[PDB]
RNA sequence: GGUGAAAUUCUUGGAUUUAUUGAAGACUAACUACUGCGAAAGCAUUUGCCAAGGACGUUUUCAUUAAUCAAGAACGAAAGUUAGGGGAUCGAAGAUGAUCAGAUACCGUCGUAGUCUUAACCAUAAACUAUGCCGACUAGGGAUCGGGUGGUGUUUUUCUUAUGACCCACUCGGCACCUUACGAGAAAUCAAAGUCUUUGGGUUCUGGGGGGAGUAUGGUCGCAAGGCUGAAACUUAAAGGAAUUG
């Protein structure tokens, strides 16, 4: 799809990923 | 060059914030700086309490701003008076 | 402009930088036109008329401050007041500036 | 000491004795030790001199000027202030004039002024950060400073004060018509919440 | 024999003013609208209205005492259109019909010299 | 129901001097009402008129000529040239493709305190024997125009004591010594004043006034 | 959709991106040069009369004056009615205005 | 007011409209074009300083000092980010009227940030002539913008003037056009996309069926937003360019 929305998806791997490894 | 970007701040180390530890830089900066004088030529320091300036080897004190000598608000208001003072 | 001639006197010609020296010259009626600084002060500003109309010499009121006068001579420091005694290929004295 | 505010001391000559008075002006940004002021009707435009604003264009700038004729100074001389004149009128002796909140106001038109901005600007700009900081400015004006929240405090020494959890319990909109003792909170509040850009 | 004022019409979309009044300008005679007589939103600015107004406008200055006027027609002007309306010529008509007088005759729409923004947007009102 | 148009006193417009007619119309103010005088909302008024109208030839309709209001003599109130400026529709025909236009603006003082902005248009000619389109001028050429525009408007003006000016600016004849006097530079084409503006003024001086009637 | 036009838009040519003006319907940003430019000349007065104003008048020869409005389009505005009409392939390369 | 028809509207204790002015912050119309200048992005009221710059003219000057360039640097629309000042108009968010089967969309009334600037940042666009620079050679045709030449040419007229401004021919450099292809090309089209199976003037960069994917991971750069770098497992026989009929 159109890159803003399949950019978005960088937001919840991101800073969900941000919860995981600083742990 | 010893610190990163820091620069005059690191004196209070670790504490109180990212964002207002640069909002201080910005202004310390200023006030503890050297100014270019009018009469006189000569240009150091000089600074003592906010609002009052200054004597670099002359004898003269001007009333400027709190961190800064040429408050950027005052000086429009030094050409907007001059263009009424025209007629 | 002034800023053209004054580089001609300093290359084949003669001039005295300084407050002390410009009176020395001015006693002894040697000077032919001196250049005063917008800096300086009104009580040496207005002396310096004095000097000069008793003697009959012309004070050129050099618009700029000290720092770019020092310059304009061809120098590294600011000067007050320059006196011109004998200009050689340049022509300050032929003009009123 | 405790004022953001560079003052100034001018001698003036007394016209009917040989002696001489000092008055404390506050130092408009522009003035300097070893200057002339000029002060009166007839006086001119300048930064630092003194005038009535019958004798002054329209669109200027001044400070520290007087409700009355005679009032010796009230409007605008905190730090970085200054008042703007708008308008004129030949019947009744009164200008226009915009004051530096926003209200605007009528005023005299023999009242006078200080031409130029108020010296020291630019102080509410840098943080105090450290609480000690806080402490001297408060230490060289008043004992106004390590102010508890009422909801903390007991029922007895305050309104909200009191209960399991830390509330209000009430409606901190306070009427004009109230008594004192009632009154803590916002007092006569025509909105409430967070106001979005234009004041 | 002629005593003169001014005309005056703001030929705009959806209204018709005709404003007359003295030389100087301060003045004024009469201010009957298009829209005041047809009431129906619509009819506003057609030429049905401009009739209408100007007769009513004759009425007035006939009684008081002036003889001849000087027409000056004006748009919406500005930043807008700057095309006087359906309303616009109309209104010169009826005042020759009705038989007063007329001399000297301009549009005087304020065209900026170098103006602001414009509504609409970027892309404009996408209809 | 209070018919308020029927309570009002009908005046006389006199022209100050220069122009042939020394009338213009019949305004109208309010009556007096008990201690508010009428005279104190007939000063300071502005009467803007046509220039053909004061004289008379279609020559001079081209133009406007405003009227500042100033006394009051037994009803015959009196006026004093305000501003003059060309016509809304007749400098716009002027400003055709294919060609340059030029103007230089001026601020000036007279004898006595009254300041005066001032304008002047000039377009470029297109000369005899041409088979090109077009006729501009270089950005060198237009600003030796743009210097001896704003000389020749500084020379008349600062001498004659305003009112002795108008009756050299209405009769065009500043507009002919800037023709004569660039044509050596480049040869232009109409040569109009524009506009002249009056921002500052000295003292009401009721009876300066009076001089110019009569 | 391949090469239709080699001027396109029509003048930047030796020039880069230029200042764009605003429509006069749409009131839509478009550029100066792509713009479609008409100068439409009206008498003051509508001609339908035209002699009825001029007959109860003052004066004689009377000016009778024009207005001077010169108007912009942007493109897809303009063919609504507007001096456009769409031409076939060889039709489009006639640079020359239509009559006079 | 505002609409195709409307409306919450705004106001009457003349708002709209008229005339005199005053303050504030914007943008520089018409003149404005198959014109100019700049390495690009981009630049349009007047005057004064400040240093740079292309072409042209030359029986001046030095005498290969040059071309293209990994690494590494300089600038770089609009939006956006911090922190100040400013804050008129239009205006994402958002409120708020209609239409609509629903409309949180297009239409309308307001409307924060932003739009302007001062110090920092960011480094991307259909940043498009979708055509990398330096050098030759090949075909005609008139216009135009800048110089430089010659014409007892025409005018300006203050008398010859002498400049200027026009005309006729010529010449270097520049933005571009027209007509033909003998050449080239898949063709639309192109005086360069020509001088290529008769293949070789010098040199930098990028690409190798479509998707997954400008994603994963690791570096590196930014306050952030995100840039620069950049895979594979696995899936599939087509995806695509230009033209002709309907
Ligand atoms: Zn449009």
């Amino acid at each position: 799809m159109r890159a803003k929305w399949r950019k978005k998806r960088t937001r919840r791997l991101k800073r969900k990923r941000r919860k995981v490894r600083a742990r | 060059k010893r610190t990163k970007k820091v620069g005059i701040t690191g004196k209070y180390g670790v504490r109180y914030g990212s964002s207002l530890r640069r909002q201080v830089k910005k202004l310390e900066v200023q006030q503890h700086a050297t100014y270019n004088c009018s009469f006189c030529g000569k240009t150091c320091v000089k600074r003592g309490a906010a609002g009052v300036w200054s004597c670099s080897s002359c004898n003269r004190t001007i009333a400027g701003g709190a961190y800064t000598l040429s408050t950027a608000a005052a000086a429009t208001v030094r050409s907007t008076i001059r263009r009424l003072r025209d007629m | 402009n002034i800023n053209q001639k004054l580089a001609l006197v300093v290359k084949s010609g003669k001039y005295s930088l300084g407050y002390k020296s410009t009176v020395k010259s001015l006693r002894q009626g040697k000077a032919k036109l001196i250049i005063i600084a917008a800096n300086t002060p009104v009580l040496r500003k207005s002396e310096l008329e004095y000097y000069a109309m008793l003697s009959k010499t012309k004070v050129y009121y050099f618009q700029g401050g000290n720092n770019e006068l020092g310059t304009a001579v061809g120098k590294l420091f600011r000067v007050g007041v320059v006196t011109i005694l004998d200009a050689g290929d340049s022509d300050i004295l032929t003009a009123l500036a | 000491a405790g004022r953001g505010a560079p003052l100034a001391k001018v001698v003036f000559r007394d016209p009917y004795k040989y002696k001489l008075r000092e008055e404390t002006f506050i130092a408009n940004e522009g003035l300097h030790t070893g200057q002339f002021i000029y002060a009166g009707k007839k006086a001119s435009l300048n930064v630092g001199n003194v005038l009535p604003l019958g004798s002054v264009p329209e669109g200027t700038i001044i400070s520290n000027v007087e409700e009355r004729p005679g009032d010796r100074g009230a409007l605008a001389r905190a730090s970085g202030n200054y008042v703007i004149v708008i308008g004129h009128n030949p019947e009744d002796n009164k200008t226009r004039v915009r004051l530096p909140s926003g209200a605007k106001k009528i005023i005299s038109s023999d009242a006078r002024g200080v031409i130029g901005v108020v010296a020291g600007g630019g102080r509410i700009d840098k943080p105090l950060l450290k609480a000690g900081r806080a402490f001297h400015k408060y230490r060289v004006k008043r004992n106004s400073w390590p102010k508890t929240r009422g909801v903390a405090m007991n029922p007895v020494d305050h309104p909200h004060g009191g209960g399991n959890h830390q509330h209000i319990g009430k409606a901190s909109t306070i009427s004009r018509g109230a008594v004192s003792g009632q009154k803590a909170g916002l007092i006569a509040a025509r909105r409430t919440g967070l106001l979005r850009g234009s004041q | 024999s002629q005593v003169f004022g001014v005309a005056r019409i703001f030929a705009s979309f959806n209204d018709t003013f005709v404003h007359v009044t003295d030389l100087s300008g301060r003045e004024t005679i009469a201010r009957v609208t298009g829209g005041m007589k047809v009431k129906a939103d619509r009819d506003e600015s057609s030429p049905y209205a401009a009739m209408l107004a100007a007769q009513d406008v004759a009425a007035k200055c006939k009684e008081v005492g002036i003889t001849a006027v000087h027409i000056k027609i004006r748009a919406t002007g500005g930043t807008r259109s700057k095309t006087p309306g359906p309303g616009g010529q109309a209104a010169l008509r009826a005042l020759a019909r009705s038989g007063l007088r007329i001399g000297r005759i301009e549009d005087v729409t304020p065209v900026p010299s170098d103006s602001t923004r414009k509504k609409g947007g970027r892309r404009g009102r996408r209809l | 129901v209070v018919d308020p148009f029927t309570r009002k006193e009908w005046y006389d417009i006199k022209a100050p001097s220069t122009f042939e007619n020394r009338n213009v119309g019949k305004t109208l103010v309010n009556k007096s009402v008990g201690l508010k005088n009428a005279s104190d909302s007939l000063k300071g008024r502005v009467v803007e008129v046509c220039l053909a109208d004061l004289q008379g030839s279609e020559d001079h309709s081209f133009r406007k000529v405003k009227l500042r209001v100033d006394e009051v003599q037994g009803k015959n109130l009196l006026t004093n040239f305000h501003g003059m400026d060309f016509t809304t529709d007749k400098l716009r025909s002027m400003v055709r493709k294919w060609q340059t236009l030029i103007e230089a603006n001026v601020t000036v003082k007279t004898s006595d305190d009254y300041v005066l902005r001032i304008f002047a248009i000039a377009f470029t000619r297109k000369q005899a024997n041409q088979v090109k389109r077009t006729s501009y001028a270089q950005s060198s050429h237009i600003r030796q125009i743009r210097k001896v525009i704003s000389e020749i408007l500084t020379r008349e003006v600062q001498n004659s004591t305003l009112a002795q000016l108008t009756s050299k600016l209405i009769p065009e004849v500043i507009n002919k010594e800037i023709e004569n006097a660039t044509k050596d530079i480049f040869p232009l084409q109409n040569v109009h004043i524009r506009k002249v503006k009056l921002l500052k003024q000295p003292k009401f001086d009721l009876g300066s006034l009076l001089s110019l009637h009569g | 959709m391949p090469k239709k036009r080699a001027s396109n838009g029509r003048n930047k040519k030796g020039r880069g991106h230029v200042k764009p003006v605003r429509c006069v319907n749409c009131s839509r940003s478009v550029p100066k040069d792509k713009a479609i430019k008409r100068m439409a000349i009206r008498n003051i007065v509508e001609a339908a009369a035209i002699r009825d104003l001029s007959e109860a008048s003052v004066y004689a020869e009377y000016a009778l004056p024009k207005t001077y409005n010169k108007l912009h389009y942007c493109i897809s505005c303009a063919i609504h009615a507007r001096i456009v009409r769409v031409r076939s392939r060889t039709d489009r390369r006639i640079r020359a205005p239509p009559q006079r």
